[PDB]
RNA sequence: CUUUAAAUCCUUUAACGAGGAUCCAUUGGAGGGCAAGUCUGGUGCCAGCAGCCGCGGUAAUUCCAGCUCCAAUAGCGUAUA
RNA sequence: CGGGAAACCAAAGUCUUUGGGUUCCGGGGGGAGUAUGGUUGCAAAGCUGAAACUUAAAGGAAUUUGGCGAAGGGCACCACC
């Protein structure tokens, strides 16, 4: 029942050291257990099935198939991710993209439009992704617009909590692996794109690697 | 069926029916 | 197993194949003196096959007297049991599928 | 059997039940709140596909 | 475009108009003959006059006798035939009378499994044939 | 009573006027796109459904009838521009 | 580096973060490079070039058993020496 964990970074999170997940997307550590997030984040963490289909590998003996499971994840109020896990039983598989769409959430940040009044809402800048042959793009929006896209990006945008957006598609977008990998590969890329207000010359402070390192290599071997 | 001989059989049926329409006037 | 010989109904007279052509189509000369393009059924498509000179079934239409629809294709000994009762007349082409018509 | 160019044969030789009594209306203030309340509230789907409410099993 | 120049518009304008001709959907609108060729002359819906009962079959594997009537119109005069929606509706009709034809649904092509069809039909003899079928009304003699 | 060339339409006001308030709300669908039944009985690649994939083979979530249910609801469905 | 559906490409790169300039050319697959009209040519034949009708597929890249009148190996006294 009890986690004991295998890298140092379980350490780093149960020893009430870490205190919040920005730190590892500040360092850009990676993460290799699917606990961590259960950790930062209670029960914000929606789970919903965006498709199932079966995949065949044909022989001598007939097509055994195996079912390739697509799921979407994300809390509102920013992280959204996206995985997925392909094996021959239905349960295992949702289970493993359920896992595997928890390691790999990336943290967003929203903009405005016009006025910078209240909360943010929409993205900052317009941003796309490239996979396959399929277009996505995050145009900024008027408040009380709503997402206006199709049903898979509507519920990726409305889990990350972008409150509104507009989007346009181009391509074959009825592969939805494609077409969603598409979506999250676009609103990963709202960080990685240089705006004015971001040019200051940054501080490094401390690495939590050489925060408590003493404590950490005499808390495990 | 290749597209050398259906040309060389349209270029036949041509042939023909150019010379029936040329010898009946 | 010896199935029931069944009877002839009002749109089920019977006919015999003279020639068959193409297409999935089948021409019989029915006793009547009249020529019908007879369509085959969807069970008869390739469960059973109907060779030549052999008696045939037909479903007659209706509304038009030039397709026939084929109700069941009978084997050798029911078509002689049939020929021997006297409802198709003394003019049948059986013969032992003879060529000459 | 007859012919195979017979038709309305299904709606000829099929059988004849009359009809029932006659439903209340008051123009969908309930008939739509009754099955959604059903469907968010009272009847509560195990994980997995969907379901319906005319589940007559 | 590729051709980009601020004082090209008429060679845009005229490589627009070729392209645009070269087209099926606009082609079939903007010409005499595609029209022409129409049985209904560009009409919603015609009247005719039924002259012979036809049975035609069915495409591959879907094997059903689907019956239709040859119709002879009257603002045109060509025999054109029209398949009977319905279930056991072909009853109704007779020969020698009047018939009410219109389209079956995609835009002037055959539909489904019945080989070389574009129309149905909708009323019989000035009556609607939904009635006949369901029984608010009935055939006069 | 009022309006109006004179009425009818509407507004106002007497006497009547709802408990299956019979003073009776229809149109297309129920496999996927596309909200909604492995319901029952009948013919069982026939009859038919189907804008597209496809359902019909005597275990029909699609045909033909009865029950339930979803969509807009005095409106709904089909065809041609 | 980068791009593409992938084979692959120092160009097939500098493309939703699209805009250096400028000719020809393609809108599902058949019908069909066919008929007619013009034009060129001694002849053969080149150039321009449809429609009616029909169909829900025709096509491009690539992974696993399949099958070779393709090649290369391994094993067996139910194959041989």
């Amino acid at each position: 029942k009890e986690w004991l964990p295998v890298t140092k970074l379980g350490r780093l999170v149960k020893d009430m050291k870490i205190k919040s997940l920005e730190e590892i997307y500040l360092f850009s550590l990676p993460i290799k257990e699917s606990e961590i997030i259960d950790f930062f984040l209670g029960a914000s963490l929606k789970d919903e099935v965006l498709k199932i289909m079966p995949v065949q590998k044909q022989t001598r003996a007939g097509q055994r198939t195996r079912f390739k499971a697509f799921v979407a994840i994300g809390d509102y109020n920013g992280h959204v991710g996206l995985g997925v896990k392909c094996s021959k039983e239905v349960a295992t598989a949702i289970r493993g993209a359920i896992i595997l769409a928890k390691l790999s959430i990336v943290p967003v940040r929203r903009g405005y439009w016009g006025n910078k009044i209240g909360k943010p809402h929409t993205v900052p800048c317009k941003v796309t992704g490239r996979c396959g042959s399929v277009l996505v793009r995050l145009i900024p929006a008027p408040r009380g617009t709503g997402i206006v896209s199709a049903p898979v990006p509507k519920k990726l945008l409305m889990m990350a909590g972008i409150d509104d957006c507009y989007t346009s598609a181009r391509g074959c977008t009825a592969t939805l692996g494609n077409f969603a990998k598409a979506t999250f590969d676009a609103i990963s890329k709202t960080y990685s794109y240089l705006t004015p207000d971001l040019w200051k010359e940054t501080v490094f402070t401390k690495s939590p690697y050489q925060e408590f390192t003493d404590h950490l290599v005499k808390t495990h071997t | 069926m290749r597209a050398k001989w259906r040309k060389k059989r349209m270029r036949r049926l041509k042939r023909k029916r150019r010379k029936m329409r040329q010898r009946s006037k | 197993e010896k199935r029931e010989l069944v009877f002839k109904e009002d749109g089920q007279e019977y006919a015999q194949v003279i020639k068959m052509l193409g297409n999935g189509r089948l021409e019989a000369m029915c006793f009547d003196g009249v020529k019908r393009l007879c369509h085959i059924r969807g069970k008869l498509r390739k469960k059973v096959w109907i060779n030549t000179s052999d008696i045939i079934l037909v479903g007659l239409r209706d509304y038009q007297d030039n397709k026939a629809d084929v109700i069941l294709k009978y084997n050798a000994d029911e078509a002689r049991s049939l020929k021997a009762y006297g409802e198709l007349p003394e003019h049948a082409k059986i013969n032992e599928t003879d060529t000459f018509g | 059997h007859g012919s195979l160019a017979r038709v309305g044969k299904v709606r000829g030789q099929t059988l004849k039940v009359a009809k029932q009594e006659k439903k209340k209306k008051r123009t969908g203030r309930a008939k739509r709140r009754m099955q959604y309340n059903r469907r968010f509230v009272n009847v509560v789907p195990t994980f997995g596909k969907k379901k319906g409410p005319n589940a007559n099993s | 475009g590729k051709c980009r120049g601020l004082r090209t518009a008429r060679k845009l304008r005229s490589h627009r108009r070729d392209q645009k001709w070269h087209d099926k959907q606009y082609k079939k609108a903007h010409l005499g003959t595609a029209l022409k060729a129409n049985p209904f002359g560009g009409a919603s819906h015609a009247k005719g006059i039924v002259l012979e009962k036809v049975g035609v079959e069915a495409k591959q594997p879907n094997s059903a006798i689907r019956k239709c009537v040859r119709v002879q119109l009257i603002k045109n005069g060509k025999k054109i035939t029209a398949f009977v929606p319905n279930d056991g509706c072909l009853n109704f009709i007779e020969e020698n009378d009047e018939v009410l034809v219109a389209g079956f649904g995609r835009k002037g092509h055959a539909v489904g499994d019945i080989p070389g069809v574009r129309f149905k039909v909708v009323k019989v003899a000035n009556v609607s044939l939904l009635a006949l079928y369901k029984g608010k009304k009935e055939r006069p003699r």
